[PDB]
C-alpha cells in the first residue's frame, strides 16, 4: 500500500533575506540578501505543564498543555559584508566623508619608542583618519603643556623639528606613524605635536551599538533535490551566535541566532509556502 | 588499394626533389619501388631512391573487437644510391638523405605554433596518420666494394586499416 | 554514422586571466603536450530506505563532479614556468653602474661569490667587468665609502693568480681552494663595473593562475573535437626533473570551475571538416647559412632562402627583404626568388662578434634566423 511510495527527499538550498524593522517599530525597510548561508536551522524547545492524578495511580498524567514552544533558529553567512556585520554587531552602517582638512595639527603625549600612533582620533574620525599627507613631526620635552596653537606646528616654544630618518616611518594611507624603537631623537620623557593634510576620503564605517534588531526573515529554497519550500518569519529578534573568528585558516563566517515571534495576534510566527 | 595509393604518393612526393624545387638533387622518375635489385640500368643514373616494404608480417593495434580497425606500423625501407667521392667515401649520401629527411618531414612537419607547414601534403591528405622515421644508416656495403654511396632510412608509417576497405 | 575511432593529438591554449579578474588576457600556446588527460572525480549522495528493506537505496544524487585534468609540456620556456612556479615574468634590465663595491664577510676557500646579490638584481648581475679585490681581516668592520677599495683601512690588494678566478659574465668569484693569501679568517672588498644587460627572470610566487584553457584536435585518425574549459585553476603536478637523459616536462594539473552560473565547466565542439584554405596562396619560408663564420670587414658568407607553397612547391618571383641585428650589411637587402624558389644574400660586419640574418616576405610570414660570427 505504502511500499511504492515517493518520499520527498531533499538537500537544503536556499537564500535567506531579512527586512530590518525600524526602532519602535514593526515597519518593514527590505529584505536583505545575506548572501551565503551555509547553514540555516529552525529549533525549537518546549516545555509541557504536565498534570498527573492524586486520586488514582502514582503518577497518572492526566494533562499535558503545552505552554511554551519557541521556534527559532540558527544561520550561518560568509559573505562579509556591512550590513551583515552592523546585524551582528547590533549596530549601524555610517556612511561619511572626512572632512578634507589642510594643516590639520595634533598632539602625542608622552611616547614610546617602538609604539604606533594613529593620526586623527576623534569622535568624528574615531578610527582616526586615512589619506594623509604634508606630514611633519616636531619634538617637545614631555613635562610642558605644548599645545596645536594656529601658525605651522615648527612655531612652537621649547620644539624641535624632528626628520623621519631612523626616527620615524609613516604609513600616510592609513594615518599611521611608526616610532622607530632605536630613535634617538625621540628617546626620553618626550612629546611630540605633528602637522599633517587629511584628503577628502570617502569612508564609511561600523558602529556597533547595542540595540536588539527585530524584522522578517525569509528562506526561499532553490533545493537541487525535491520539493522547494519558502520559509518566513514575519517577525524574529536578530541577535549574533557563537565567536566571529577574523583570522584563521579557513572562511570567516559569522553566526546569528532568531527568535520568532508573533507579529500581532493576528498572524502567526512562521509561514512555510 | 589503400597502402598502394600510399606508395604512389610518397613515391611522388619524393620525385618531386627536383632542382627546380630547390633541392640539390634531381629524383624525378627515379624513386623506384618493388625493386629488389637495381642493375646497371639503375645505377648509370643515379641518384636513385627505392621504397621497399619490410619483411615482417606485424599484427596492428584493432580499435575493436572483431578485429577489423586497426592502426597499421608499417615499415617502408627507403634507401638511396648516389656516386661517391672515392677520398670520401660516404659524404654524398648524407646530402641525399638530408633532402629526403627533409622531404618527408613535410608531411607531418608542425609550424612552432602547431599548425602544418604543407598542409595539402600533410600526412598525405589524410592517408597516413604518422611518419616515424628511423636513424639513418649510411655505410659502405659490409662486404663488397662500390663508388656507389648507400644510405637506409626505414620509416614506419602509421595509418588506420579498415579491412573492410582495405 | 560510423563509429568514430580516434587517435588523439591536439595544441593546448591557455587564457591566463588578470589577478582577481576573469579578464582575459591572451591564449597562450604551450607548446607540445605528449599528454592530455581529464579526470572526473565523482560522489553521489545515496539514501537507502528504512521502512522496508535491508539497504534498498531509493534515492541517489551526484553531489560533487571534480571535472578536471593534467596535462604535461615538453617545451619549456618563461611563460609555461611562471605558470608551474605559480609566479610571473619579470622582463627588467639592469642598470649600468661604474666603480660599484661590495664587501663578503667571512670568505670561505673553495667557494663561489655571486656579485650584486639584492634586491635589484637577487640572482646576481651578469656581464662584470674590471673587476679587482683586497682583502682585510675578518675580525675588524670594513666600509666601502666613496673612492675605491685600495683606500680602505688595512685592506690590501689581492693579486688573482693563485687567489681566485673570476666569472665575469656570471659575476662568479672563485676564492681558489690553495689561495695562501685569502687562508685564515679574512674578508674581501670588491670593485668592479656593471654592463647595462636586459636581464629575463621568472620570480616564484604562490598565487594560484586561472584561465581558460582550450585544446584543439589534431586527431591524424578520427573526427576533431576542441575542448574549452572557460575558466580552470592550473597548479603544477609531479616533479620537474631539471637533470636527466629524457626530455624535461613539466606536468600540470588543472581543475575546471564556472565561470558564471551562466556558463559551464567545459565545451566540447563538435568540429565538422570545413574547406581547406587555397594551397597555392599559401607560403612557407626557410632559410639556411653557407657557413656560421667569416673575418670581419671581410667577403662575409651567403645564406639561402628557400620559398614554398603549401604544396612544397617552390615559389617563383616572390619578393623577400633581409634584416640583421647589428652592424651587418646585406646585399641586396631585397630579392626576388628565382625560379628554384631561392635566394641569396650576402652578409658581412665591420666588428668582430656574433650576428644574425633573417628574411621576410610580402604578407610578413617569417621571421627565420640562422647564426653569423665575424672575427
Amino acid at each position: 500500500m505504502n511500499d511504492n511510495y515517493q518520499n520527498n527527499y531533499v538537500v537544503g538550498r536556499g537564500t535567506v533575506y531579512f527586512d530590518r524593522f525600524q526602532d519602535g517599530t514593526n515597519r518593514k525597510t527590505g529584505e536583505m540578501y545575506f548572501g551565503n548561508t551555509p547553514e540555516f536551522t529552525i529549533n525549537t524547545d518546549s516545555e509541557t505543564l504536565d498534570h498527573y492524578s492524586s486520586d488514582h495511580g502514582m503518577r497518572v498524567m492526566d494533562a499535558s498543555v503545552l505552554l511554551e514552544a519557541s521556534q527559532g533558529g540558527t544561520f550561518t553567512c560568509d559573505n562579509i559584508n556591512a550590513d551583515n556585520l552592523a546585524l551582528w554587531f547590533l549596530g549601524e552602517v555610517s556612511n561619511t566623508t572626512q572632512t578634507q582638512q589642510t594643516d590639520a595639527k595634533e598632539v602625542f603625549n608622552p611616547i614610546m619608542r617602538g609604539r604606533y600612533y594613529q593620526l586623527g582620533t576623534t569622535d568624528d574620525n574615531p578610527t582616526g583618519v586615512r589619506g594623509v599627507t604634508n606630514f611633519q613631526m616636531v619634538k617637545a620635552d614631555a613635562s610642558i603643556a605644548i599645545s596645536v596653537g594656529s601658525g605651522d606646528i615648527t612655531s612652537i616654544v621649547g620644539a624641535t623639528v624632528v626628520n623621519p630618518a631612523g626616527n620615524y616611518e609613516i604609513d600616510l594611507e592609513a594615518g599611521r606613524i611608526y616610532i622607530e624603537p632605536d630613535s634617538t631623537d625621540l628617546s626620553g620623557n618626550v612629546q611630540i605635536a605633528v602637522q599633517y593634510d587629511v584628503d577628502a576620503q570617502k569612508r564609511t564605517l561600523v558602529i556597533g551599538k547595542s540595540n536588539m534588531v527585530y524584522g522578517a526573515l525569509r528562506m526561499i529554497s532553490d533545493n537541487p533535490v525535491g520539493l522547494n519550500k519558502n520559509y518566513y518569519f514575519p517577525k524574529v529578534s536578530i541577535a549574533p551566535d557563537g565567536d566571529y573568528a577574523l583570522k584563521g585558516d579557513d572562511w570567516q563566517v559569522m553566526s546569528f541566532t532568531f527568535k520568532a515571534m508573533q507579529l500581532n495576534n493576528i498572524t502567526q510566527r512562521v509561514y512555510i509556502d | 588499394s589503400q597502402r598502394l595509393d600510399i606508395l604512389k604518393a610518397l613515391t611522388a612526393h619524393l620525385e618531386q626533389i627536383t632542382i627546380a624545387n630547390g633541392y640539390a638533387y634531381d629524383l624525378k622518375g627515379k624513386v623506384y619501388r618493388g625493386r629488389d635489385r637495381f642493375g646497371a640500368d639503375f645505377t648509370s643514373r643515379l641518384p636513385i631512391v627505392s621504397i621497399l616494404e619490410a619483411k615482417a608480417t606485424d599484427y596492428g593495434s584493432f580499435a575493436n573487437e572483431e578485429q577489423t580497425v586497426r592502426m597499421d606500423d608499417w615499415v617502408l625501407l627507403v634507401q638511396g644510391w648516389v656516386k661517391d667521392d672515392p677520398r670520401n667515401p660516404t659524404d654524398p649520401a648524407y646530402e641525399l638523405l638530408a633532402e629526403v629527411e627533409k622531404r618527408l618531414a613535410m608531411l607531418v612537419a608542425k609550424d612552432e605554433q602547431g599548425q602544418p607547414m604543407y598542409p595539402a601534403l600533410y600526412r598525405l591528405g589524410g592517408k597516413i596518420a604518422k611518419l616515424t622515421l628511423a636513424q639513418p644508416v649510411v655505410r659502405p656495403p659490409e662486404d663488397g666494394l662500390s663508388d656507389t654511396a648507400f644510405f637506409f632510412l626505414p620509416v614506419r608509417v602509421g595509418l588506420k586499416v579498415d579491412i573492410r576497405n582495405p | 554514422y560510423q563509429n568514430n575511432y580516434v587517435v588523439g593529438r591536439g595544441t593546448v591554449y591557455f587564457d591566463r586571466f588578470q589577478d582577481g579578474t576573469n579578464r582575459k588576457t591572451g591564449e597562450m600556446y604551450f607548446g607540445n603536450t605528449p599528454e592530455f588527460t581529464i579526470n572526473t572525480d565523482s560522489e553521489t549522495l545515496d539514501h537507502y530506505s528504512s521502512d522496508h528493506g535491508m539497504r534498498v537505496m531509493d534515492a541517489s544524487v551526484l553531489l560533487e563532479a571534480s571535472q578536471g585534468g593534467t596535462f604535461t609540456c615538453d617545451n619549456i620556456n618563461a611563460d609555461n614556468l611562471a605558470l608551474w612556479f605559480l609566479g610571473e615574468v619579470s622582463n627588467t634590465t639592469q642598470t649600468q653602474q661604474t666603480d660599484a663595491k661590495e664587501v663578503f664577510n667571512p670568505i670561505m676557500r673553495g667557494r663561489y661569490y655571486q656579485l650584486g646579490t639584492t634586491d635589484d638584481n637577487p640572482t646576481g648581475v651578469r656581464g662584470v667587468t674590471n673587476f679587482q679585490m683586497v682583502k682585510a681581516d675578518a675580525s675588524i668592520a670594513i666600509s666601502v665609502g666613496s673612492g675605491d677599495i685600495t683606500s680602505i683601512v688595512g685592506a690590501t690588494v689581492v693579486n688573482p693568480a693563485g687567489n681566485y678566478e673570476i666569472d665575469l659574465e656570471a659575476g662568479r668569484i672563485y676564492i681558489e681552494p690553495d689561495s695562501t693569501d685569502l687562508s685564515g679568517n679574512v674578508q674581501i672588498a670588491v670593485q668592479y663595473d656593471v654592463d647595462a644587460q636586459k636581464r629575463t627572470l621568472v620570480i616564484g610566487k604562490s598565487n594560484m593562475v586561472y584561465g581558460a584553457l582550450r585544446m584543439i584536435s589534431d586527431n591524424p585518425v578520427g573526427l576533431n573535437k576542441n575542448y574549452y574549459f572557460p575558466k580552470v585553476s592550473i597548479a603544477p603536478d609531479g616533479d620537474y626533473a631539471l637533470k636527466g637523459d629524457d626530455w624535461q616536462v613539466m606536468s600540470f594539473t588543472f581543475k575546471a570551475m564556472q565561470l558564471n552560473n551562466i556558463t559551464q565547466r567545459v565545451y566540447i565542439d563538435i568540429v565538422e571538416a570545413a574547406a581547406a584554405v587555397d594551397p597555392t596562396a599559401q607560403r612557407t619560408i626557410e632559410i639556411t647559412p653557407a657557413s656560421t663564420t667569416a673575418t670581419t670587414g671581410g667577403a662575409g658568407v651567403v645564406c639561402t632562402v628557400t620559398v614554398r607553397d603549401g604544396t612544397g612547391t617552390a615559389v617563383q618571383g616572390d619578393a623577400v627583404t633581409f634584416t640583421t641585428v647589428a652592424g651587418a650589411t646585406v646585399t641586396p637587402n631585397s630579392a626576388t626568388t628565382g625560379a628554384t624558389g631561392t635566394a641569396t644574400t650576402t652578409v658581412n660586419r665591420a666588428a668582430a662578434g656574433t650576428a644574425t640574418v633573417t628574411a621576410t616576405l610580402a604578407n610578413g610570414k617569417a621571421a627565420t634566423t640562422g647564426t653569423i660570427t665575424f672575427s
